[PDB]
Order: structure tokens, then sequence, then C-alpha cells
């Protein structure tokens, strides 16, 4: 088998127009392969585009990592007399994480054609594109692209010839992080206030409108068209098993050269770091630690930062997770509290409040945790904070609650001394 | 919503005048039965002990919750009228 | 940043407000997006319409966007009040929105914040005495590849320094509208000084494509 992952090539590599520097609209996207042979996936049918999404391992990029082909099928049922719905998930809101950014401004017609081949396969009449309001010029880009597929007859009535009926409507966010969870997302669709639901229902039952839906990440939908044109073995000949495919990576923070890039899952961190972001500022000894899958992912010291394997099964024995696969690098220069206290502050800021372990929990832990910043607490305090956090995670209603314990949890995990020591430098001042 | 004041049977007296002390103001009774009440398991053991005394009685059927429908997914309906407006 | 409502003079139910003649056939196709029965799912895009035409949302304008979808008027309120790019209070004609979340935090935004500060004379959550800027911080605007970064009403100003920003917030008071974008030498999320990966032409259609089509 494969042994060592990454290196990968530019004819493998699935978003070719991820900087822009060639044409988004139809007629550049049609050049690289896009809404090619579409027809002939349309009418192959949906349980045959299922075992396509299947075979390839694809797991959702959203942050959760769900076997996408599973997830899938289960729309894949008779109708009862409701209308089917996909819900492409382009909220983006998870800092560090800025991938869907660029697929959606840069290749628009991939997204657009992932929408009518997954909505396909769920026997879906339309697709509702969330993108988050701040992505105004990108949501106006996508805007033209579905015009463009509207009147070259990709998409409408009898899209690309098939005698299916396919819509794509784009719909705006107006400001809220929380409307990225799924559910949250479909109450925010329908018009209310971004609270996510209890589950169950499952939203392939009761979702938008009351009607089956499936949310599906825009990473998710948009490499679906091409995992069924070149196949999904070649999808799963990339990465560790399980762990198939390629995925897009955000490299910010203290690198020399932030940028987004794709490369083959399971790459090790420290590769992609250094051949693609230009190795961490001030050399590789002055990495201090990495959050690897955006802030809901809790961080990891530099000593398993050297070995460690970019996947979901790989960063979770390293006791994080895969997240959005954004990863955040900071120097021995950080104050490694205060940045991990205006994550805190940002769930905080993010929080819908519906739910008593967040909305009351989060803000607790924020008070905390800007004490801590300052040193201005006891040391017996740290295991007050940690296990607030452990009432928080997996008592709340969505993954929110889940996402702001794991922060603080890492950053006791692994710098208790950074934290008794600066509490230590505060009462010797008092 | 707590239901455990509501698991045995009582018996009470009817109410009888209570008037103001006219020193304090204080409310004064001549009706010695009226901080009485019994706790029975069941209705049969009350009517028992109320006839065994000489008491005329009331009975009063047990008022049970009825069994209800609940469904979080109703909330959500496609085209009812138990969709909630807000969460 | 009262989430309650006390009536003021220039805002208060009677308050002046209407959708254009142009915007009620914008606010007709929004509509027509979702199923019949469910005209409540164009409540947030109408309200965002109201505060396009207007620059901010009096009670008037949510009391207006419940009438027109026949929306009770605390189902809207519930909304402006729950979603932070609805202005409740009128803001400056060029909303400056720093983000200072971590990612951006680590690029030191606050050196851009600082100078932004000193070029206005306000603090942040403050008007210039013109009303031609309102300065906020806000959290990850999902360009944090890019930051140090600003979002400027529709726009995006990226890799930022203090001397990028003093110079964006010149052009806006001559009137002049600024290029958004990157201020450093790349145009969007490539690696800078050059380019690590999709560096051959692209494939063309019908490339790799596994047999049976
Ligand atoms: C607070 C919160 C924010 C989320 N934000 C996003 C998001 O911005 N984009 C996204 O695709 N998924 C987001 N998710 C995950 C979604 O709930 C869901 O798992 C995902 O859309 C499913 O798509 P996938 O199968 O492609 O991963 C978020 C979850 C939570 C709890
Ligand atoms: S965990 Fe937080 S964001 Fe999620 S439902 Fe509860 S209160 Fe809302
Ligand atoms: S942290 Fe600022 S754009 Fe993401």
């Amino acid at each position: 088998k494969k042994t060592s992952f990454g290196s990968l090539k530019d004819e493998d590599r699935i978003f070719t127009n991820l900087y822009g520097r060639h044409d988004w609209r139809l007629k550049g996207a049609q050049s690289r392969g896009d809404w090619y042979k579409t027809k002939e996936i349309l009418l192959k049918g949906p349980d045959w585009i299922l075992g396509e999404v299947k075979t390839s391992g694809l797991r959702g990029r959203g942050g959760a990592g769900f076997p996408t082909g599973l997830k899938w099928s289960f729309m894949n049922k008779p109708s009862d007399g409701r209308p089917k719905y996909l819900v492409v998930n382009a909220d983006e809101g998870e800092p560090g994480t800025c991938k869907d950014r660029e697929i959606i401004r840069h290749d628009p017609h991939k997204l657009v054609e992932g929408c009518l081949v997954g909505g396909r396969a769920m026997g879906a009449r339309a697709a509702y594109i969330y993108i988050r309001g701040e992505f105004y010029n990108e949501a106006s880009n996508l805007q033209v692209a579905i015009r463009e597929a509207y009147e070259a007859g990709l998409i409408g009535k009898n899209a690309c010839g098939s005698g299916y009926d396919f819509d794509v409507f784009v719909v705006r966010g107006a400001g809220a992080y929380i409307c990225g969870e799924e559910t949250a997302l479909i109450e925010s669709i329908e018009g209310k206030q971004g609270k996510p639901r209890l589950k169950p229902p499952f939203p392939a039952d009761v979702g938008v409108f009351g009607c089956p839906t499936t949310v599906a990440n825009v990473e998710t939908v948009a490499v679906s068209p091409t995992i069924c044109r070149r196949g999904g073995a070649w999808f799963a000949s990339f990465g560790r098993e399980r762990n198939s495919g390629t995925k897009l990576f955000n490299i910010s923070g203290h690198v020399n050269n932030p940028c987004t890039v794709e490369e083959e899952m399971s790459v090790p961190l420290k590769e992609l770091i250094e051949k693609h972001a230009g190795g961490v500022t001030g050399g590789w000894d002055n990495l201090l630690a990495v959050i690897p899958g955006g802030s809901s992912t809790p961080l990891i010291p530099k000593s398993v930062c050297e070995t460690v394997l970019m996947d979901f099964d790989a960063l979770i024995q390293a006791q994080t997770g895969l997240g959005t696969a954004a990863v955040i690098v900071m120097d021995r220069s950080t104050d490694i509290v205060k940045a991990i206290a205006r994550l805190i502050e940002f769930y905080k800021h993010e929080s819908c409040g519906q739910c008593t372990p967040c909305r009351e929990g989060v803000d607790w832990m924020n008070k905390v945790m800007a004490r801590f910043v300052r040193g201005d607490a006891r040391p017996a305090e740290i295991d007050s904070l940690w296990e607030i956090s452990k009432q928080i995670e997996g008592h709340t209603i969505c993954a929110l609650g889940d996402g702001a314990a794991w922060p603080v949890q890492g950053l006791i995990r692994h710098f208790r001394p950074e934290l008794e020591e600066r509490m230590q430098q505060f009462a010797q001042q008092h | 919503s707590g239901v455990n004041n509501t698991k045995k049977w009582k018996m009470e007296f009817d109410t009888r005048e209570r008037w103001e002390n006219p020193l304090m103001g204080w409310a004064s009774t001549a009706d010695p039965l009226s901080n009485l009440v019994l706790t029975f398991s069941t209705k049969e053991d009350a009517v028992a002990f109320a006839e065994k005394n000489g008491w005329s009685y009331d009975v009063e059927e047990r008022k049970v919750p009825k069994p209800k429908s609940k469904s979080y997914g109703a909330n959500f309906s496609w085209n009812k009228r138990t969709r909630v407006s807000t969460k | 940043a009262l989430f309650v409502h006390r009536d003021t003079p220039e805002n208060n139910p009677e308050t002046p407000f209407d959708f254009t003649p142009e915007n009620y056939k914008r606010i007709e196709a929004i509509v027509k997006n979702y199923p019949e029965g469910h005209k409540a799912a164009a409540v947030l895009p109408v309200l965002d319409l109201a505060q396009r035409q207007n620059g901010w949302l009096p009670i008037s304008a949510m009391n207006k966007v419940a009438e027109i979808l026949q929306v009770p008027p605390m189902r809207v309120y519930e909304v402006a009040t729950f979603y932070t790019m609805y202005n409740r209070k009128p803001v400056g004609k060029y909303h400056i929105q720093v983000c200072t979340t971590t990612p951006c935090m680590l690029r030191n935004s606050d050196s851009i914040l600082e100078a932004i500060q000193k070029k206005l004379g306000i603090k942040v959550g403050e008007t210039t005495p013109d009303k031609l800027f309102t300065l906020i911080e806000v959290e990850c605007l999902g360009a944090c590849v890019n930051a140090p970064m600003v979002q400027i009403n529709d726009n995006y100003y990226e890799d930022l320094t203090p001397k990028d920003i003093e110079e964006i917030i010149d052009e806006l008071k001559a009137g002049k509208i600024p290029k958004p974008g990157p201020r450093s030498g790349r145009f969007s999320c490539e690696p800078a000084g050059g380019l690590t990966s999709l560096t051959e032409p692209p494939k063309g259609p019908g490339f790799g494509v596994q047999a049976g089509l």
C-alpha cells in the first residue's frame, strides 16, 4: 500500500482554480472539466451515484467528518408527498477556516454541479446554498455562475438534458457562527433565530420547511462531481484507509507564508507547514503549539506536532481532531493562555443562548479564562475549570458547547505549568 | 410541577368561623377540628375511618392527568398548524 | 448594545419608512424562492434589504417587514436582535469591522486597530463626528490566511499594515472607492513569494474519466 502521504500532484488536484489565476466563469470551468458528461452521471441513477461516493470513502468536510455516502443515502427512499431539499452549508464560520470561501468565489461551477449531482442522488428538487452574509462579493460571484448554468440548460427544467428538474437558490446569512450548525442553519433559512433543533427528528426526515433534507458542506458537495467522473476508487487511492482523498488546508498564524493549499489526506503536519507555508516563523524550533482543525479542536504541543499526521483517525489519537483542517500555528512568542482566552471569548459571543450549559457555562468559562490570563486566580481553580467544561460537553443541544469545552481542555492538558506559573507571578505582586 | 403531594388521600372537615381577636387582631377560632387532617393510602381506608367515627363524608374521585402525545418533531411541521414560530 | 427598544423621536413606530417601488420587485423575487405557505422564510433577506435601502433598521422598518410577510412583529424583532449584521442604531457611512479573533490576533490585528483609532480619533464602538465612519471589532470573517484584515461595508481589505489601512481611510475620505483584496504582494490566498502548487496547466475536459462515463 501507500505508507507515506503528501506530495500530491496537480493532475490529481480537484480544485484546480484555488487561486483564481484562471477564469472562474462557465467558460473557464468547462475548459477545466466541469459540467462534463453531467448528463451521463444523472442518467446512471441515484444508487450508482451513492455507490461512487460510498466507495470513495468521502467524509464530511464541515468539521464532524461523517461518512458522506452513508449520510447521503438516508434520503434514498420513496417520497411521501413532501418535497426534498439539499442544503449546502457555506457558512464558513469556524475561526481559522477560509477554505470554502475560495471554492465559492473561484470554483463556483464545481459547487453548482455538485448541487445537481448530489441533489440527484438524494432525489431533491432544489438546493439552497446558505452563505454567510459577510461573503457578499463571493455570494454575488456564485449568483453569476448560477445564472450562467441556468442559461446554458445545465440546471433548471430538464437539467443537462437529463429530464430532471433542479433549482439552485442562494440565501445569505446575517452574522452568526451558530448558523453553520446544520439544524441552526435550517432554522435560519425558515426565517427564525439561528437556534439548533434537538435530534430526533433528523433532517433526513424533518428538515427545512419540515421536509426531508440533507445538509452538506461546500467542499463535500463540490468534490462529488469529480468523484463520479474519475471514480470513487481513484479518490480512495489517497490518504490512509478511512481517511480518503484530497483535503483543503488553511495554514495561518505564525508561519512565513500563510496560505490555502490542497494536499493529500494523512500528510504529516510538519511537512504541510514547511512544504507549503514556508515553515514556522523563527524556524521549526520556534513552534509552541498548533490548533489543527479550527478553534473547536484542542491544541497540541510541538512534541506531538513533530510526527502527527493530518487525518481524522491520526488526530483523534493525538487527543484532538481534524475538524475543518484549518491549521493555526503559534510560535513561542505567543501568550498561549491569552490566545485560547480569545477563543472562549469568541464562543461566548457566538453561543445562541438556547440551552443552559452553553448559555451560562461558556460565559462562566470566559470569566475564569480572563482571570487566568492575568493569573488572578488560585491553582485549585484549574481543576474547577476542567470540571466545568466537562459539564458543558455532552449536555448541550448542539456541538458548539463541545467546541467551547475542547479548547479549554487542550490548554489545561498541555499547558498547566504555564497557568500555575502565571498565578504565582500575580500573587507575588499582591 | 412536582406531583409528590398528590399521592395519598386526605380527610378534612368543613371550615368554620374565624374572627379577629379584639386585642391583637389575631385569627381566633372555636372549632377544635379546624387544623385536623388525616392521611390515608386509599379511598376505602378513608371511608372506613369516617364511618366508624360517625362523620358524614363526601368522597371525590382521584383526578389523574390524562396521558398526552408529545412530539418534538411536530414543532416543524411541513403543513400543520403545530409549526412553532419561535424557540 | 441594548436588546430592548425605547421609543425615541428619531426611532419610533411612526418614523417614516417604506420600500421603494423598485425594492418591492426585489422583495417579490425573494419571496418566490420559498415554498408557498412559508413566506416567513423571507424575513432575513427582506430585513437586510430594508437595511440596504435605509442604512439601518428603525423599529418602523421591522414593523413594515412584519406587515409585508404577515409575520408577528415580535418574530421580526427576534431576528433583528439575534443577527449581528443588522444595525438597530444608525452607523457611519463606512462601517469598519476589524477582525480580532485569534488567527488575526496572532498577525497583529491590534496594530491595525490602533492605527484606525489614531487616524479617526475615535474608540471602538463610536462614530466620527462627521458620521462618516463607525468602528467595531468582529469575530472571524473567514479570511484568516489573509490576516490582518478588515471589512468596510461589503468589501474585505486584507494583509493590512498600519500604513495600508491609513491609506484606505484617506481614500474613503476623499471619496474614491478603494479596490478590495490583499494590500501585500499577492492577489488572494496563494502562498506569498511563489505558488507551491497548481503551477501546471489545468487538465482539460474528459481527463482521467472512469470507463463507463
Ligand atoms: C457551532 C458550529 C458551527 C458549524 N459551522 C459549520 C460551517 O460553517 N460549515 C460547515 O460545513 N459545517 C459547520 N458545522 C458542522 C455542521 O453542523 C454539519 O456537521 C455539516 O454541515 C455537515 O456537512 P458535512 O457532512 O459535509 O460535514 C458547524 C457545527 C457547529 C456545531
Ligand atoms: S450549545 Fe450553545 S449554541 Fe448550541 S444550542 Fe446550546 S446554547 Fe445554542
Ligand atoms: S481570525 Fe480574522 S478572518 Fe478569521
